[PDB]
């Protein structure tokens, strides 16, 4: 949940970026997938928590 | 030669063609200066515009920004580099030539279409001249204008 | 590569940055073979009028 608040806030101005135009939809689309793992990681903690 | 011979002109009233054919393209070049210049500050312009909106918040870690508000700033000071430096090529483009800037009666064309000019040039092209209010140089001689200025204290009287 | 928005919209730019400015020195050449090429017409010196030399 450290890494949840810290790669959605890397997913959250990649967005940011390129609301604005720093990147590439790759960087977006790329960096909401390392978001994403992070919630198959999270939730997997989440899991292996219980 | 654009004016009538002997007329009355006015001041910045550009009558003289000297041969635009060197500083035009001096002007090209420092136009073309301007354009190099904007068009790297335009985009210095942006990316300033596109870290501007991402300042408090979250990616652009202010220093990072403001090694582009350098670039803006510092760019749109080439600009300024550039667009006086086409005020200069300016100044030496529409600077041919009629009148200076007094406005008065033209003489003669003492030069004529085709003969070189120098920059600066020893002999003169034409001569604006403007005549109502006209001076004379009366000419004194010296022991008077002793004796009229020590006739200051005998006499003289000048008044009002 | 910006139609399908596939590269930055800023790496555009910057690249058209270096397209605009490119093409501001070529007129900074043009004008500077302008420069040479009218030495050339000073060269081979051109009767300023028509007359009687």
């Amino acid at each position: 949940q450290a890494q949840k608040e810290a790669i959605y806030r890397q997913l959250d101005q990649t967005t940011q970026r390129f609301n604005v135009g720093l990147v590439a939809i790759t960087d977006v689309q790329n960096a909401r997938a390392q978001y994403d793992t992070v919630l198959a990681n999270e939730v997997t903690a989440r899991n292996n928590l219980d | 030669r654009n004016f009538k011979e002997g007329s009355d002109i006015e001041a910045g009233v550009s009558l003289y063609q000297i041969d635009p054919a060197t500083y035009q393209a001096t002007y090209d070049s420092a136009k073309g200066d301007l354009a190099k210049a904007q068009a790297a500050a335009n985009i210095a312009q942006l990316t300033v515009n596109r870290y501007q909106k991402l300042l408090g918040t979250q990616y652009i870690s202010k220093q990072e920004y403001d090694q582009a508000l350098a670039d803006a700033q510092q760019a749109n000071a080439a600009v300024t580099a550039a667009k006086a430096a086409v005020e200069t090529a300016r100044i030496n483009l529409a600077y041919t030539k009629v009148t200076s800037p007094i406005s008065g009666r033209i003489g003669k064309s003492n030069v004529t279409e085709g003969a070189l000019v120098q920059n600066g040039q020893a002999t003169a092209l034409a001569t604006v001249q403007q005549l109502d209010p006209i001076y004379v140089d009366v000419t004194q001689s010296s022991n008077d204008m002793m004796r009229l200025k020590q006739e200051l204290a005998n006499g003289t009287l000048k008044q009002e």
